[PDB]
Protein backbone atom coordinates (compact mmCIF):
# COMPACT_ATOMS: atom_id res chain seq x y z
CA UNK A 1 0.00 0.00 0.00
CA UNK A 2 1.30 4.01 -0.31
CA UNK A 3 2.07 3.84 3.50
CA UNK A 4 4.10 0.82 2.71
CA UNK A 5 5.81 2.85 0.47
CA UNK A 6 6.41 5.84 2.03
CA UNK A 7 3.72 7.33 0.00
CA UNK A 8 0.46 9.03 1.18
CA UNK A 9 -3.05 9.16 -0.24
CA UNK A 10 -3.01 12.79 -0.09
CA UNK A 11 0.76 12.70 -2.07
CA UNK A 12 1.16 15.34 -4.40
CA UNK A 13 3.14 18.11 -5.85
CA UNK A 14 1.72 21.69 -6.64
CA UNK A 15 5.21 23.60 -7.56
CA UNK A 16 7.73 22.20 -9.66
CA UNK A 17 10.32 21.77 -6.99
CA UNK A 18 7.53 19.89 -4.87
CA UNK A 19 7.78 17.82 -8.23
CA UNK A 20 11.75 17.90 -8.09
CA UNK A 21 11.13 16.25 -4.16
CA UNK A 22 8.22 14.02 -5.84
CA UNK A 23 11.25 12.63 -8.54
CA UNK A 24 13.51 10.74 -5.88
CA UNK A 25 10.81 10.43 -3.48
CA UNK A 26 9.07 7.89 -6.33
CA UNK A 27 12.51 6.83 -7.00
CA UNK A 28 12.47 5.44 -2.72
CA UNK A 29 9.25 4.04 -3.26
CA UNK A 30 10.17 2.02 -6.45
CA UNK A 31 12.93 0.77 -5.11
CA UNK A 32 11.63 -0.17 -2.18
CA UNK A 33 8.98 -2.43 -3.83
CA UNK A 34 11.02 -3.86 -5.91
CA UNK A 35 13.13 -5.27 -3.48
CA UNK A 36 9.85 -6.86 -1.49
CA UNK A 37 8.70 -8.31 -4.68
CA UNK A 38 12.53 -9.69 -4.69
CA UNK A 39 11.90 -11.23 -1.30
CA UNK A 40 8.16 -12.65 -1.95
CA UNK A 41 9.67 -14.60 -5.32
CA UNK A 42 12.41 -16.52 -2.91
CA UNK A 43 9.91 -17.09 -0.48
CA UNK A 44 7.89 -18.76 -2.83
CA UNK A 45 10.98 -20.69 -4.35
CA UNK A 46 11.72 -21.61 -0.72
CA UNK A 47 7.78 -22.76 -0.35
CA UNK A 48 7.83 -24.79 -3.81
CA UNK A 49 11.81 -26.92 -3.13
CA UNK A 50 10.10 -27.52 0.87
CA UNK A 51 7.17 -29.17 -1.22
CA UNK A 52 9.33 -31.73 -2.90
CA UNK A 53 11.25 -32.40 0.20
CA UNK A 54 8.15 -33.31 2.08
CA UNK A 55 6.35 -35.37 -0.87
CA UNK B 1 10.12 65.66 -37.91
CA UNK B 2 9.21 63.23 -40.45
CA UNK B 3 12.42 60.81 -39.80
CA UNK B 4 11.86 61.61 -36.10
CA UNK B 5 8.19 59.77 -36.41
CA UNK B 6 9.69 57.08 -38.51
CA UNK B 7 11.79 56.05 -35.81
CA UNK B 8 9.44 56.39 -33.55
CA UNK B 9 7.46 53.86 -35.22
CA UNK B 10 10.45 51.23 -35.58
CA UNK B 11 10.79 51.99 -31.93
CA UNK B 12 7.20 50.45 -31.11
CA UNK B 13 7.52 47.96 -33.55
CA UNK B 14 10.75 46.65 -31.29
CA UNK B 15 8.14 47.04 -29.01
CA UNK B 16 5.41 44.65 -30.76
CA UNK B 17 8.16 42.07 -31.79
CA UNK B 18 9.45 41.55 -28.32
CA UNK B 19 5.72 41.31 -26.50
CA UNK B 20 5.09 38.95 -29.18
CA UNK B 21 7.94 36.46 -28.84
CA UNK B 22 6.44 33.52 -26.60
CA UNK B 23 6.16 29.92 -27.40
CA UNK B 24 3.08 28.00 -25.58
CA UNK B 25 3.15 31.32 -23.01
CA UNK B 26 6.71 31.30 -22.47
CA UNK B 27 9.46 33.22 -23.06
CA UNK B 28 13.42 33.38 -23.26
CA UNK B 29 13.77 36.91 -24.50
CA UNK B 30 10.30 38.60 -23.29
CA UNK B 31 12.19 39.22 -20.17
CA UNK B 32 9.11 37.93 -17.47
CA UNK B 33 11.38 35.56 -15.76
CA UNK B 34 16.15 35.46 -15.40
CA UNK B 35 16.54 31.57 -16.61
CA UNK B 36 14.62 28.38 -17.90
CA UNK B 37 15.68 25.00 -15.87
CA UNK B 38 15.39 22.11 -18.27
CA UNK B 39 15.82 18.39 -17.99
CA UNK B 40 19.53 16.98 -18.28
CA UNK B 41 18.84 13.21 -16.81
CA UNK B 42 16.01 10.91 -15.36
CA UNK B 43 16.52 11.77 -11.89
CA UNK B 44 16.11 15.72 -12.40
CA UNK B 45 19.05 17.11 -13.42
CA UNK B 46 18.60 21.25 -14.42
CA UNK B 47 20.14 22.07 -17.75
CA UNK B 48 20.23 26.07 -16.95
CA UNK B 49 19.61 28.48 -19.47
CA UNK B 50 20.51 32.31 -18.65
CA UNK B 51 17.33 34.62 -20.26
CA UNK B 52 18.39 36.96 -22.66
CA UNK B 53 16.39 40.17 -22.68
CA UNK B 54 15.01 41.33 -26.62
Amino acid sequence: TLGGLGLTATSSFTTAAAAKTMIGTIDTALQTATNKLASLGTSSTGLDTHLTFVG
Amino acid sequence: NALKSDFDSLRDQITKAASNAKFNGVSIADGTTTKLSFLANSDGSAFTVTAKTL
